[PDB]
Protein backbone atom coordinates (compact mmCIF):
# COMPACT_ATOMS: atom_id res chain seq x y z
CA UNK A 1 0.00 0.00 0.00
CA UNK A 2 2.81 2.32 -1.16
CA UNK A 3 5.06 1.38 1.67
CA UNK A 4 8.97 -0.01 1.52
CA UNK A 5 7.33 -3.73 0.96
CA UNK A 6 6.82 -5.01 -1.88
CA UNK A 7 3.68 -6.49 -2.74
CA UNK A 8 5.59 -9.79 -3.99
CA UNK A 9 6.55 -11.44 -0.49
CA UNK A 10 3.00 -11.80 -0.12
CA UNK A 11 2.92 -14.66 -2.59
CA UNK A 12 6.56 -15.86 -0.65
CA UNK A 13 5.20 -15.81 2.67
CA UNK A 14 2.35 -17.53 2.06
CA UNK A 15 3.62 -19.74 0.09
CA UNK A 16 6.30 -20.52 3.08
CA UNK A 17 3.30 -21.70 5.32
CA UNK A 18 1.84 -23.96 2.74
CA UNK A 19 4.98 -25.75 2.90
CA UNK A 20 5.83 -25.93 6.53
CA UNK A 21 2.20 -26.80 6.96
CA UNK A 22 2.72 -29.65 4.28
CA UNK A 23 5.50 -30.61 5.56
CA UNK A 24 4.87 -30.73 9.06
CA UNK A 25 1.63 -32.31 8.06
CA UNK A 26 3.83 -35.13 6.29
CA UNK A 27 6.21 -36.07 8.79
CA UNK A 28 3.80 -36.27 11.66
CA UNK A 29 2.34 -39.33 10.18
CA UNK A 30 5.28 -40.94 8.93
CA UNK A 31 6.32 -43.16 11.79
CA UNK A 32 3.07 -44.46 12.10
CA UNK A 33 3.08 -44.87 8.66
CA UNK A 34 6.20 -47.13 9.20
CA UNK A 35 4.65 -49.23 11.34
CA UNK A 36 1.19 -49.96 10.95
CA UNK A 37 0.87 -49.40 7.24
CA UNK A 38 4.82 -51.23 6.46
CA UNK A 39 4.70 -52.76 9.53
CA UNK A 40 8.57 -52.12 9.97
CA UNK A 41 10.43 -52.67 13.15
CA UNK A 42 10.85 -49.75 15.47
CA UNK A 43 14.61 -49.99 14.43
CA UNK A 44 13.87 -49.80 11.18
CA UNK A 45 10.98 -47.13 11.20
CA UNK A 46 13.03 -44.77 13.64
CA UNK A 47 16.20 -45.41 11.35
CA UNK A 48 14.35 -44.54 8.24
CA UNK A 49 12.55 -41.53 9.42
CA UNK A 50 16.00 -40.22 11.11
CA UNK A 51 17.84 -40.59 7.56
CA UNK A 52 15.06 -38.88 5.94
CA UNK A 53 15.68 -36.57 8.71
CA UNK A 54 19.17 -36.10 8.05
CA UNK A 55 19.00 -35.57 4.26
CA UNK A 56 15.99 -33.13 4.27
CA UNK A 57 18.67 -30.69 6.54
CA UNK A 58 21.69 -31.86 4.30
CA UNK A 59 20.02 -31.01 0.95
CA UNK A 60 20.30 -27.48 1.08
CA UNK A 61 23.76 -27.94 0.03
CA UNK A 62 22.30 -29.31 -3.41
CA UNK A 63 20.08 -26.54 -3.65
CA UNK A 64 22.14 -23.50 -2.81
CA UNK A 65 24.71 -25.02 -5.18
CA UNK A 66 22.35 -24.93 -7.92
CA UNK A 67 20.93 -21.51 -7.26
CA UNK A 68 24.35 -19.66 -7.02
CA UNK A 69 26.07 -21.25 -9.91
CA UNK A 70 23.16 -22.10 -12.34
CA UNK A 71 19.35 -21.55 -12.81
CA UNK A 72 19.83 -18.70 -10.52
CA UNK A 73 16.30 -18.22 -7.86
CA UNK A 74 12.77 -18.57 -8.70
CA UNK A 75 14.36 -21.32 -11.16
CA UNK A 76 15.90 -23.48 -8.47
CA UNK A 77 12.93 -22.83 -6.59
CA UNK A 78 10.43 -23.68 -9.13
CA UNK A 79 11.82 -26.84 -10.34
CA UNK A 80 12.50 -27.96 -6.57
CA UNK A 81 9.08 -27.29 -5.88
CA UNK A 82 8.28 -29.86 -9.10
CA UNK A 83 10.56 -32.13 -7.64
CA UNK A 84 9.17 -32.04 -4.00
CA UNK A 85 5.20 -32.38 -5.79
CA UNK A 86 6.16 -35.37 -7.27
CA UNK A 87 7.80 -36.92 -4.06
CA UNK A 88 4.47 -36.43 -2.36
CA UNK A 89 2.48 -37.70 -5.38
CA UNK A 90 4.66 -41.13 -5.09
CA UNK A 91 4.31 -40.69 -1.55
CA UNK A 92 0.52 -40.81 -1.45
CA UNK A 93 0.46 -42.82 -4.65
CA UNK A 94 2.54 -45.53 -2.04
CA UNK A 95 0.05 -45.64 0.52
CA UNK A 96 -2.95 -46.48 -1.19
CA UNK A 97 -3.36 -50.53 -0.31
CA UNK A 98 -5.24 -51.07 -3.86
CA UNK A 99 -2.04 -51.38 -5.84
CA UNK A 100 0.92 -54.28 -5.15
CA UNK A 101 2.09 -54.98 -1.55
CA UNK A 102 5.02 -54.59 0.27
CA UNK A 103 6.86 -53.89 -2.60
CA UNK A 104 5.78 -51.10 -4.47
CA UNK A 105 4.68 -49.67 -1.36
CA UNK A 106 8.20 -49.65 0.12
CA UNK A 107 9.87 -48.45 -3.08
CA UNK A 108 7.27 -45.69 -4.01
CA UNK A 109 7.14 -44.74 -0.27
CA UNK A 110 11.24 -44.23 -0.21
CA UNK A 111 11.35 -42.80 -3.85
CA UNK A 112 8.52 -40.11 -1.99
CA UNK A 113 10.40 -39.90 1.00
CA UNK A 114 14.17 -39.48 -1.09
CA UNK A 115 12.18 -36.42 -3.59
CA UNK A 116 10.56 -34.69 -0.31
CA UNK A 117 14.44 -34.24 0.75
CA UNK A 118 15.53 -32.95 -2.37
CA UNK A 119 12.43 -30.64 -2.97
CA UNK A 120 13.07 -29.29 0.73
CA UNK A 121 16.65 -28.80 0.80
CA UNK A 122 16.85 -26.56 -1.85
CA UNK A 123 12.87 -24.86 -1.55
CA UNK A 124 14.13 -23.65 2.09
CA UNK A 125 17.64 -21.29 1.25
CA UNK A 126 16.04 -20.28 -1.93
CA UNK A 127 13.20 -19.21 -0.67
CA UNK A 128 14.60 -17.02 1.71
CA UNK A 129 17.25 -15.71 0.15
CA UNK A 130 14.64 -14.57 -2.66
CA UNK A 131 12.68 -12.85 -0.23
CA UNK A 132 15.18 -10.86 0.67
CA UNK A 133 16.43 -10.37 -2.11
CA UNK A 134 13.29 -8.41 -3.19
CA UNK A 135 14.28 -5.58 -0.84
CA UNK A 136 16.71 -2.88 -1.45
CA UNK A 137 20.08 -3.22 -0.09
CA UNK A 138 18.66 0.30 1.44
CA UNK A 139 15.97 -1.29 3.12
CA UNK A 140 17.78 -3.22 5.68
CA UNK A 141 15.02 -2.27 8.15
CA UNK A 142 12.18 -3.40 6.01
CA UNK A 143 14.19 -6.80 5.50
CA UNK A 144 14.90 -7.74 9.24
CA UNK A 145 10.93 -7.51 9.33
CA UNK A 146 9.97 -9.35 6.49
CA UNK A 147 12.47 -12.23 8.13
CA UNK A 148 10.77 -12.02 11.35
CA UNK A 149 7.17 -12.49 9.27
CA UNK A 150 9.04 -15.45 7.73
CA UNK A 151 9.56 -17.05 10.31
CA UNK A 152 6.11 -16.39 12.10
CA UNK A 153 4.18 -18.12 9.03
CA UNK A 154 6.94 -21.52 9.39
CA UNK A 155 5.82 -21.31 12.88
CA UNK A 156 1.98 -20.88 12.10
CA UNK A 157 2.28 -23.83 9.82
CA UNK A 158 4.11 -25.69 12.44
CA UNK A 159 1.40 -24.88 14.82
CA UNK A 160 -1.51 -25.75 12.57
CA UNK A 161 -0.03 -28.31 11.04
CA UNK A 162 0.09 -30.15 14.63
CA UNK A 163 -3.57 -28.79 15.67
CA UNK A 164 -5.21 -30.44 12.15
CA UNK A 165 -3.28 -33.19 11.31
CA UNK A 166 -4.71 -35.75 13.54
CA UNK A 167 -8.24 -34.63 12.21
CA UNK A 168 -6.96 -36.34 8.80
CA UNK A 169 -5.96 -39.72 10.60
CA UNK A 170 -8.68 -40.01 13.04
CA UNK A 171 -10.91 -42.62 11.84
CA UNK A 172 -10.92 -42.87 8.06
CA UNK A 173 -11.45 -45.69 5.76
CA UNK A 174 -9.15 -45.67 2.76
CA UNK A 175 -9.74 -48.91 1.42
CA UNK A 176 -10.96 -51.11 4.48
CA UNK A 177 -8.11 -50.03 6.13
CA UNK A 178 -6.74 -46.81 7.81
CA UNK A 179 -6.61 -43.57 5.68
CA UNK A 180 -2.62 -43.28 5.00
CA UNK A 181 -3.48 -41.51 1.44
CA UNK A 182 -5.17 -38.86 2.88
CA UNK A 183 -2.87 -38.02 5.41
CA UNK A 184 -0.03 -37.47 2.59
CA UNK A 185 -2.48 -35.87 0.19
CA UNK A 186 -3.41 -33.03 1.95
CA UNK A 187 0.26 -32.07 2.61
CA UNK A 188 0.64 -32.83 -1.61
CA UNK A 189 -2.48 -30.57 -2.22
CA UNK A 190 -1.11 -27.47 0.37
CA UNK A 191 2.51 -27.94 -1.37
CA UNK A 192 0.52 -27.76 -4.89
CA UNK A 193 -1.18 -24.73 -3.33
CA UNK A 194 2.20 -23.15 -2.39
CA UNK A 195 3.77 -23.46 -5.83
CA UNK A 196 0.78 -22.23 -7.65
CA UNK A 197 0.96 -18.89 -5.35
CA UNK A 198 4.98 -18.76 -5.47
CA UNK A 199 4.75 -19.28 -8.98
CA UNK A 200 1.44 -16.33 -9.62
CA UNK A 201 3.76 -13.82 -8.54
CA UNK A 202 6.72 -14.30 -11.35
CA UNK A 203 5.88 -10.78 -12.87
CA UNK A 204 6.04 -9.04 -9.51
CA UNK A 205 9.62 -10.61 -8.06
CA UNK A 206 13.17 -8.94 -8.84
CA UNK A 207 14.55 -12.27 -9.84
CA UNK A 208 18.89 -11.66 -9.69
CA UNK A 209 20.15 -13.44 -12.28
CA UNK A 210 23.52 -15.49 -11.24
CA UNK A 211 26.76 -14.31 -11.41
CA UNK A 212 28.42 -17.52 -12.92
CA UNK A 213 29.65 -20.83 -11.11
CA UNK A 214 29.97 -19.52 -7.80
CA UNK A 215 30.79 -22.87 -5.96
CA UNK A 216 33.40 -23.55 -8.72
CA UNK A 217 35.19 -20.24 -8.23
CA UNK A 218 35.09 -20.25 -5.10
CA UNK A 219 36.62 -23.94 -4.67
CA UNK A 220 39.34 -23.31 -6.99
CA UNK A 221 40.42 -19.90 -5.37
CA UNK A 222 40.52 -21.54 -1.80
CA UNK A 223 42.37 -24.75 -3.71
CA UNK A 224 44.69 -21.91 -5.61
CA UNK A 225 45.44 -20.50 -2.32
CA UNK A 226 45.90 -23.32 0.18
CA UNK A 227 48.59 -24.20 -2.89
CA UNK A 228 50.52 -21.11 -3.51
CA UNK A 229 51.70 -20.76 -0.13
CA UNK A 230 53.16 -24.20 0.28
CA UNK A 231 56.87 -22.60 -0.10
CA UNK A 232 58.73 -25.39 1.80
CA UNK A 233 62.10 -24.98 0.64
CA UNK A 234 62.12 -21.42 -0.59
CA UNK A 235 59.75 -18.45 -0.79
CA UNK A 236 59.65 -14.73 0.58
CA UNK A 237 55.92 -13.22 0.36
CA UNK A 238 53.97 -17.09 -0.05
CA UNK A 239 50.54 -14.83 1.03
CA UNK A 240 50.78 -12.03 3.36
CA UNK A 241 48.03 -9.94 5.12
CA UNK A 242 45.73 -13.17 4.81
CA UNK A 243 45.37 -16.39 3.26
CA UNK A 244 43.80 -15.43 0.44
CA UNK A 245 45.88 -12.09 -0.48
CA UNK A 246 48.18 -14.31 -3.01
CA UNK A 247 45.65 -16.09 -4.54
CA UNK A 248 45.73 -13.26 -6.77
CA UNK A 249 47.69 -14.01 -9.73
CA UNK A 250 44.16 -15.33 -10.75
CA UNK A 251 40.43 -14.78 -9.53
CA UNK A 252 40.60 -11.11 -9.39
CA UNK A 253 40.04 -9.24 -6.19
CA UNK A 254 35.87 -9.04 -6.92
CA UNK A 255 36.00 -12.87 -6.07
CA UNK A 256 38.44 -12.80 -3.77
CA UNK A 257 37.12 -10.20 -1.16
CA UNK A 258 33.90 -13.08 -1.64
CA UNK A 259 35.35 -15.68 -0.38
CA UNK A 260 37.06 -13.73 1.95
CA UNK A 261 33.01 -12.79 3.38
CA UNK A 262 32.49 -16.67 2.84
CA UNK A 263 35.18 -17.80 4.92
CA UNK A 264 34.84 -15.13 7.60
CA UNK A 265 31.05 -16.09 7.74
CA UNK A 266 31.66 -19.75 8.22
CA UNK A 267 34.23 -19.45 10.92
CA UNK A 268 31.78 -17.23 12.95
CA UNK A 269 29.08 -19.67 12.08
CA UNK A 270 31.70 -23.24 13.26
CA UNK A 271 30.23 -23.60 16.74
CA UNK A 272 26.85 -22.86 15.98
CA UNK A 273 26.10 -26.86 15.67
CA UNK A 274 26.76 -27.53 19.35
CA UNK A 275 24.17 -24.81 20.12
CA UNK A 276 21.54 -26.25 17.82
CA UNK A 277 22.00 -29.92 19.43
CA UNK A 278 22.09 -28.41 23.20
CA UNK A 279 18.86 -26.64 22.21
CA UNK A 280 17.04 -29.71 20.78
CA UNK A 281 17.09 -31.59 23.83
CA UNK A 282 14.00 -29.95 25.43
CA UNK A 283 11.22 -31.88 22.59
CA UNK A 284 12.15 -34.85 24.36
CA UNK A 285 13.76 -34.25 27.75
CA UNK A 286 11.54 -32.08 29.19
CA UNK A 287 8.77 -34.19 27.92
CA UNK A 288 10.20 -36.10 30.24
CA UNK A 289 10.33 -34.05 33.53
CA UNK A 290 6.77 -33.05 32.32
CA UNK A 291 5.20 -36.68 32.81
CA UNK A 292 6.56 -36.40 36.45
CA UNK A 293 4.56 -33.11 37.55
CA UNK A 294 0.35 -33.12 37.72
CA UNK A 295 -1.18 -31.88 34.47
CA UNK A 296 -4.62 -31.39 35.99
CA UNK A 297 -4.44 -27.37 35.78
CA UNK A 298 -7.48 -27.85 37.13
CA UNK A 299 -9.37 -26.67 34.13
CA UNK A 300 -8.53 -28.79 31.36
CA UNK A 301 -6.20 -32.21 31.77
CA UNK A 302 -3.12 -30.99 29.86
CA UNK A 303 -0.86 -34.40 28.86
CA UNK A 304 2.82 -33.48 28.69
CA UNK A 305 3.31 -34.01 25.18
CA UNK A 306 0.51 -31.63 24.17
CA UNK A 307 3.03 -28.85 25.90
CA UNK A 308 5.25 -29.19 22.96
CA UNK A 309 2.73 -27.06 20.92
CA UNK A 310 3.49 -24.22 23.86
CA UNK A 311 7.06 -23.69 21.49
CA UNK A 312 5.45 -22.42 18.28
CA UNK A 313 2.81 -20.89 20.40
CA UNK A 314 4.77 -18.57 22.53
CA UNK A 315 7.06 -17.42 19.51
CA UNK A 316 3.68 -15.97 17.46
CA UNK A 317 3.40 -13.87 20.81
CA UNK A 318 7.14 -12.90 20.77
CA UNK A 319 8.31 -12.38 17.15
CA UNK A 320 5.59 -9.31 16.92
CA UNK A 321 6.20 -8.52 20.63
CA UNK A 322 10.20 -8.36 20.34
CA UNK A 323 10.49 -6.77 16.61
CA UNK A 324 7.26 -4.69 17.63
CA UNK A 325 8.29 -3.45 21.51
CA UNK A 326 11.10 -5.06 23.16
CA UNK A 327 13.59 -4.01 20.17
CA UNK A 328 11.82 -0.52 19.86
CA UNK A 329 12.30 -0.07 23.60
CA UNK A 330 16.23 -1.30 23.45
CA UNK A 331 16.67 1.56 20.48
CA UNK A 332 14.63 4.47 22.37
CA UNK A 333 18.13 4.64 24.43
CA UNK A 334 21.57 4.38 22.93
CA UNK A 335 21.77 0.91 23.75
CA UNK A 336 23.05 -0.91 20.19
CA UNK A 337 22.10 -4.10 19.39
CA UNK A 338 24.11 -5.45 16.38
CA UNK A 339 22.69 -8.41 15.17
CA UNK A 340 25.56 -10.00 16.89
CA UNK A 341 24.63 -9.11 20.62
CA UNK A 342 21.45 -10.35 19.64
CA UNK A 343 22.27 -13.89 18.97
CA UNK A 344 24.87 -14.03 21.89
CA UNK A 345 22.05 -12.88 24.56
CA UNK A 346 19.80 -15.44 23.00
CA UNK A 347 22.47 -18.25 23.99
CA UNK A 348 22.12 -17.04 26.98
CA UNK A 349 19.13 -16.93 27.33
CA UNK A 350 18.67 -20.83 26.62
CA UNK A 351 21.32 -21.27 29.40
CA UNK A 352 19.31 -19.53 31.42
CA UNK A 353 15.98 -21.55 30.59
CA UNK A 354 18.15 -25.10 30.92
CA UNK A 355 19.12 -23.95 34.34
CA UNK A 356 15.66 -23.01 35.05
CA UNK A 357 14.89 -26.35 33.95
CA UNK A 358 17.36 -28.06 35.91
CA UNK A 359 16.23 -26.58 38.74
CA UNK A 360 12.87 -27.19 38.52
CA UNK A 361 14.04 -30.98 37.86
CA UNK A 362 15.70 -30.76 41.60
CA UNK A 363 12.31 -29.07 42.79
CA UNK A 364 10.65 -31.95 41.59
CA UNK A 365 13.00 -34.43 42.63
CA UNK A 366 12.56 -32.95 46.40
CA UNK A 367 9.42 -34.44 46.62
CA UNK A 368 8.93 -35.84 49.92
CA UNK A 369 2.77 -35.48 46.56
CA UNK A 370 2.35 -32.32 48.32
CA UNK A 371 5.14 -30.70 46.72
CA UNK A 372 4.15 -31.66 43.58
CA UNK A 373 5.01 -29.29 40.88
CA UNK A 374 1.55 -28.54 38.22
CA UNK A 375 1.89 -28.89 34.17
CA UNK A 376 3.07 -25.17 35.28
CA UNK A 377 6.64 -24.36 36.27
CA UNK A 378 7.30 -25.52 32.76
CA UNK A 379 6.13 -21.97 31.82
CA UNK A 380 9.13 -19.96 32.74
CA UNK A 381 11.47 -22.49 30.79
CA UNK A 382 9.63 -22.45 27.88
CA UNK A 383 9.46 -19.33 27.69
CA UNK A 384 13.14 -18.48 28.15
CA UNK A 385 13.89 -20.74 25.65
CA UNK A 386 11.25 -19.68 22.99
CA UNK A 387 12.68 -16.30 24.00
CA UNK A 388 16.04 -17.34 22.86
CA UNK A 389 15.10 -19.17 19.85
CA UNK A 390 13.56 -15.77 18.76
CA UNK A 391 16.34 -13.57 19.29
CA UNK A 392 18.80 -16.20 17.44
CA UNK A 393 16.71 -17.80 14.49
CA UNK A 394 16.08 -14.59 13.25
CA UNK A 395 18.51 -12.85 13.23
CA UNK A 396 20.62 -15.45 12.39
CA UNK A 397 18.70 -15.52 9.01
CA UNK A 398 18.84 -12.03 8.50
CA UNK A 399 22.58 -12.16 9.38
CA UNK A 400 23.16 -14.75 6.81
CA UNK A 401 21.74 -12.42 4.08
CA UNK A 402 22.74 -9.33 4.96
CA UNK A 403 26.56 -10.34 5.04
CA UNK A 404 26.18 -12.85 2.25
CA UNK A 405 28.46 -11.40 -0.82
CA UNK A 406 25.68 -10.89 -3.52
CA UNK A 407 26.99 -13.41 -5.72
CA UNK A 408 25.98 -16.00 -2.88
CA UNK A 409 23.12 -15.27 -1.04
CA UNK A 410 21.50 -18.55 -0.93
CA UNK A 411 25.07 -20.13 0.32
CA UNK A 412 25.04 -18.79 3.76
CA UNK A 413 21.23 -19.56 4.23
CA UNK A 414 22.83 -22.70 3.17
CA UNK A 415 25.39 -22.36 5.68
CA UNK A 416 22.95 -21.69 8.24
CA UNK A 417 20.76 -24.64 7.44
CA UNK A 418 23.95 -26.93 7.69
CA UNK A 419 24.31 -25.67 11.36
CA UNK A 420 21.40 -26.50 11.97
CA UNK A 421 22.01 -29.80 10.01
CA UNK A 422 25.45 -30.56 12.23
CA UNK A 423 23.58 -30.23 15.08
CA UNK A 424 20.95 -32.65 14.45
CA UNK A 425 23.49 -35.41 13.66
CA UNK A 426 25.31 -34.62 17.20
CA UNK A 427 21.88 -34.89 18.43
CA UNK A 428 22.09 -38.49 16.81
CA UNK A 429 25.41 -39.76 17.72
CA UNK A 430 24.73 -38.43 21.49
CA UNK A 431 21.34 -39.63 21.97
CA UNK A 432 22.70 -43.35 22.67
CA UNK A 433 24.61 -41.94 25.43
CA UNK A 434 22.73 -41.59 28.92
CA UNK A 435 24.12 -41.92 31.59
CA UNK A 436 23.54 -38.93 34.00
CA UNK A 437 20.79 -37.95 36.56
CA UNK A 438 18.32 -35.76 35.05
CA UNK A 439 18.74 -32.74 37.09
CA UNK A 440 22.72 -33.07 36.10
CA UNK A 441 22.12 -33.43 32.51
CA UNK A 442 20.10 -29.97 32.34
CA UNK A 443 22.95 -28.55 34.55
CA UNK A 444 25.61 -29.86 31.78
CA UNK A 445 23.34 -28.77 28.99
CA UNK A 446 23.30 -25.18 30.40
CA UNK A 447 26.82 -25.44 31.35
CA UNK A 448 27.67 -26.48 27.71
CA UNK A 449 25.44 -23.93 26.44
CA UNK A 450 27.28 -21.32 28.29
CA UNK A 451 30.51 -22.16 26.94
CA UNK A 452 29.14 -22.05 23.68
CA UNK A 453 28.02 -19.14 24.19
CA UNK A 454 31.17 -17.24 25.33
CA UNK A 455 33.17 -19.08 22.68
CA UNK A 456 30.13 -17.75 19.94
CA UNK A 457 30.57 -14.24 21.58
CA UNK A 458 34.68 -14.07 21.79
CA UNK A 459 34.42 -15.32 17.72
CA UNK A 460 32.02 -12.14 16.61
CA UNK A 461 34.06 -10.02 18.59
CA UNK A 462 36.84 -10.40 15.99
CA UNK A 463 34.08 -10.82 13.32
CA UNK A 464 35.13 -8.23 10.56
CA UNK A 465 31.63 -7.28 8.60
CA UNK A 466 30.83 -7.49 5.02
CA UNK A 467 31.31 -3.70 3.86
CA UNK B 1 15.90 -67.26 22.34
CA UNK B 2 14.28 -70.46 23.62
CA UNK B 3 10.77 -69.18 24.22
CA UNK B 4 8.24 -71.20 26.58
CA UNK B 5 4.41 -70.55 25.80
CA UNK B 6 2.00 -71.33 28.87
CA UNK B 7 -2.02 -71.26 28.14
CA UNK B 8 -4.99 -73.35 29.10
CA UNK B 9 -8.60 -74.35 28.30
CA UNK B 10 -11.41 -71.19 28.95
CA UNK B 11 -14.76 -70.87 28.10
CA UNK B 12 -16.74 -69.12 25.41
CA UNK B 13 -16.94 -65.26 26.16
CA UNK B 14 -13.83 -65.22 28.85
CA UNK B 15 -11.16 -63.89 28.89
CA UNK B 16 -7.14 -65.96 29.10
CA UNK B 17 -4.08 -64.85 29.58
CA UNK B 18 -0.92 -66.43 27.85
CA UNK B 19 2.65 -66.54 28.61
CA UNK B 20 5.83 -66.57 26.64
CA UNK B 21 8.94 -67.05 28.85
CA UNK B 22 12.37 -66.33 27.48
CA UNK B 23 15.54 -68.23 28.60
CA UNK B 24 18.91 -67.55 27.86
CA UNK B 25 19.44 -63.87 26.12
CA UNK B 26 18.53 -60.83 27.04
CA UNK B 27 14.76 -59.91 26.12
CA UNK B 28 15.43 -56.25 25.42
CA UNK B 29 16.96 -57.03 21.96
CA UNK B 30 14.03 -59.41 20.34
CA UNK B 31 11.01 -58.27 18.50
CA UNK B 32 8.21 -60.66 19.78
CA UNK B 33 4.72 -61.30 18.16
CA UNK B 34 2.13 -64.52 18.69
CA UNK B 35 0.91 -66.69 15.78
CA UNK B 36 -1.98 -69.10 16.36
CA UNK B 37 -2.80 -72.63 13.92
CA UNK B 38 -6.13 -73.44 13.82
CA UNK B 39 -6.28 -77.07 12.75
CA UNK B 40 -6.30 -77.13 9.34
CA UNK B 41 -5.22 -73.47 8.86
CA UNK B 42 -1.62 -72.24 8.52
CA UNK B 43 -1.13 -69.73 10.21
CA UNK B 44 -2.36 -66.48 12.15
CA UNK B 45 -1.08 -62.90 12.95
CA UNK B 46 -2.34 -62.57 16.43
CA UNK B 47 -0.32 -59.60 18.12
CA UNK B 48 3.29 -57.94 18.00
CA UNK B 49 5.30 -56.06 20.77
CA UNK B 50 8.40 -54.06 19.99
CA UNK B 51 11.62 -54.59 21.82
CA UNK B 52 11.33 -52.01 24.18
CA UNK B 53 7.12 -52.10 23.99
CA UNK B 54 6.36 -48.94 22.68
CA UNK B 55 5.26 -50.04 19.32
CA UNK B 56 2.58 -53.10 19.23
CA UNK B 57 0.34 -54.02 16.58
CA UNK B 58 -2.70 -56.59 16.37
CA UNK B 59 -4.24 -58.32 13.67
CA UNK B 60 -7.19 -57.40 12.61
CA UNK B 61 -9.30 -60.26 14.64
CA UNK B 62 -7.78 -59.74 17.95
CA UNK B 63 -10.68 -61.47 18.68
CA UNK B 64 -12.74 -59.11 20.65
CA UNK B 65 -9.85 -56.80 21.58
CA UNK B 66 -5.88 -57.55 22.47
CA UNK B 67 -3.76 -56.39 24.65
CA UNK B 68 0.12 -57.76 24.24
CA UNK B 69 2.91 -56.54 26.79
CA UNK B 70 6.29 -57.50 28.12
CA UNK B 71 8.26 -57.57 30.55
CA UNK B 72 11.98 -57.00 29.93
CA UNK B 73 13.57 -58.09 33.18
CA UNK B 74 12.75 -61.91 33.33
CA UNK B 75 11.83 -61.98 30.08
CA UNK B 76 8.09 -62.55 30.32
CA UNK B 77 5.67 -61.46 28.16
CA UNK B 78 1.92 -62.13 27.80
CA UNK B 79 -1.57 -61.57 25.96
CA UNK B 80 -4.55 -60.61 27.23
CA UNK B 81 -7.87 -62.03 25.15
CA UNK B 82 -10.75 -60.50 26.50
CA UNK B 83 -13.76 -61.34 24.59
CA UNK B 84 -13.29 -65.06 23.19
CA UNK B 85 -15.43 -66.89 20.78
CA UNK B 86 -16.20 -70.48 19.63
CA UNK B 87 -12.96 -69.08 17.01
CA UNK B 88 -9.43 -68.93 17.71
CA UNK B 89 -9.40 -71.94 19.19
CA UNK B 90 -5.89 -72.55 18.11
CA UNK B 91 -2.23 -73.26 19.45
CA UNK B 92 -1.06 -69.94 20.25
CA UNK B 93 2.62 -69.63 19.09
CA UNK B 94 5.41 -67.11 20.40
CA UNK B 95 8.12 -65.75 17.68
CA UNK B 96 11.18 -63.96 19.15
CA UNK B 97 12.73 -61.66 16.71
CA UNK B 98 16.60 -60.30 17.13
CA UNK B 99 17.07 -56.49 16.76
CA UNK B 100 17.80 -55.53 13.23
CA UNK B 101 17.36 -53.52 9.95
CA UNK B 102 14.99 -54.94 7.85
CA UNK B 103 11.98 -54.05 5.67
CA UNK B 104 10.45 -57.45 6.30
CA UNK B 105 6.46 -56.88 7.46
CA UNK B 106 6.74 -57.23 11.51
CA UNK B 107 3.21 -59.02 10.96
CA UNK B 108 4.51 -61.69 9.21
CA UNK B 109 6.35 -65.25 9.84
CA UNK B 110 9.21 -64.87 7.57
CA UNK B 111 10.31 -61.61 10.41
CA UNK B 112 10.40 -64.21 13.31
CA UNK B 113 13.16 -66.42 13.40
CA UNK B 114 12.67 -68.23 16.56
CA UNK B 115 9.07 -70.27 17.12
CA UNK B 116 7.77 -71.27 20.60
CA UNK B 117 5.70 -74.61 21.55
CA UNK B 118 1.59 -74.04 21.02
CA UNK B 119 -0.58 -74.13 23.96
CA UNK B 120 -4.47 -75.52 22.90
CA UNK B 121 -6.71 -72.43 23.75
CA UNK B 122 -9.92 -74.25 23.40
CA UNK B 123 -13.57 -72.21 23.51
C1 LIG C 1 17.02 -23.68 10.15
C2 LIG C 1 15.85 -23.94 11.06
C3 LIG C 1 14.68 -24.40 10.63
C4 LIG C 1 14.47 -25.35 9.48
O1 LIG C 1 15.34 -26.25 9.35
O2 LIG C 1 13.48 -25.17 8.74
N1 LIG C 1 13.50 -23.98 11.28
C5 LIG C 1 12.31 -24.61 11.56
O3 LIG C 1 11.75 -25.57 11.05
C6 LIG C 1 12.01 -23.64 12.71
N2 LIG C 1 11.68 -24.23 13.99
C7 LIG C 1 10.91 -23.58 14.88
O4 LIG C 1 10.42 -22.47 14.67
C8 LIG C 1 10.67 -24.30 16.22
N3 LIG C 1 10.01 -23.31 17.11
C9 LIG C 1 11.96 -24.83 16.82
C10 LIG C 1 11.96 -26.02 17.54
C11 LIG C 1 13.13 -26.51 18.10
C12 LIG C 1 14.32 -25.81 17.94
O5 LIG C 1 15.47 -26.28 18.49
C13 LIG C 1 14.32 -24.62 17.22
C14 LIG C 1 13.15 -24.14 16.67
C15 LIG C 1 13.48 -23.14 12.48
S1 LIG C 1 14.72 -23.69 13.66
C16 LIG C 1 16.12 -23.60 12.51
Amino acid sequence: FGSSYPVSIAFIVVNEFCERFSYYGMKAVLTLYFLYFLHWNEDTSTSVYHAFSSLCYFTPILGAAIADSWLGKFKTIIYLSLVYVLGHVFKSLGAIPILGGKMLHTILSLVGLSLIALGTGGIKPCVAAFGGDQFEEEHAEARTRYFSVFYLAINAGSLISTFITPMLRGDVKCFGQDCYALAFGVPGLLMVLALVVFAMGSKMYRKPPPEGNIVAQVIKCIWFALCNRFRNRSGDLPKRQHWLDWAAEKYPKHLIADVKALTRVLFLYIPLPMFWALLDQQGSRWTLQANKMNGDLGFFVLQPDQMQVLNPFLVLIFIPLFDLVIYRLISKCRINFSSLRKMAVGMILACLAFAVAALVETKINGMIPVNKLSIAWQLPQYVLVTAAEVMFSVTGLEFSYSQAPSSMKSVLQAAWLLTVAVGNIIVLVVAQFSGLAQWAEFVLFSCLLLVVCLIFSVMAYYYVPLK
Amino acid sequence: QLVESGGGLVQPGGSLRLLCVASGRPFNDYDMGWFRQAPGKEREFVASISWSGRVTDYSDSMKGRCTVSRDNAKGTMFLQMSNLVPRDTAVYYCAAARRRWTFKATNTEEFYETWGQGTQVTV
